[PDB]
């Protein structure tokens, strides 16, 4: 059941980043919050497209 | 930390590829299933329709002017 | 809504054949009752096959 | 009239068949188009996920 797995993995990555990331680098084009917003939006889009493809 | 991130990043990339292949296979299967189901039902419909037309032919012939 | 139309037309024809039962030639092959029985099975088969074709 | 009802049934059978055939053809095409769109959206999203994973890695 890939939808739930993609969501859980995505959440695990976001939460790891939140605990690890003691000094976000500005040259990567975003802030932690900017990254988090984009990550959650990308995952949503990814999972919704998968669910449409498969059923 | 870093090997933990690596593990998760790698699994996410792998899982995205697997999900894609699975979904492509699922769609192909669903299109085939829908077509097979329709073809079968259509064949049953055609057989039943031919029976109905046959029975109507018989009834019209039998009844003649009484139809 | 063809399933309902097929079913109701089929019932109309069954009724009319029964109303005209006295006019039915009984020496041409299929009997009056035979026809009624076969008609009702064909109609059920037809309606069900149509629903199968249309069915999500 | 029996003959009129018989004519109507024969007509209606042919119409029902045409409607069902047409609907199946439509639904197969709609499914195929929806899958292609979804698949395109999935690929675009995956590209973003890969870009964002690299950003995360750079910031560790």
């Amino acid at each position: 059941g890939y939808a739930g797995t993609l969501q859980s993995l995505g959440a695990d990555i976001a939460s790891e980043q939140a605990v690890l990331s003691s000094a976000w680098q500005g040259d990567t084009g975003i802030t932690y919050q900017g990254w988090q917003t984009q990550w959650n939006q990308a995952l949503e889009d990814l999972v919704r497209a998968y669910q449409s493809m498969s059923g | 930390s870093h090997t933990a991130f690596a593990a998760k990043a790698g699994l996410m990339r792998h899982t995205i590829g697997q999900a894609e292949q699975q979904a492509m296979s699922a769609q192909a299967f669903h299109q085939g299933e829908s077509a097979a189901a329709f073809q079968g039902a259509h064949a049953r419909f055609v057989a039943a329709a031919a029976k109905v037309n046959t029975l109507l032919d018989i009834a019209q012939a039998n009844l003649g002017e009484a139809a």
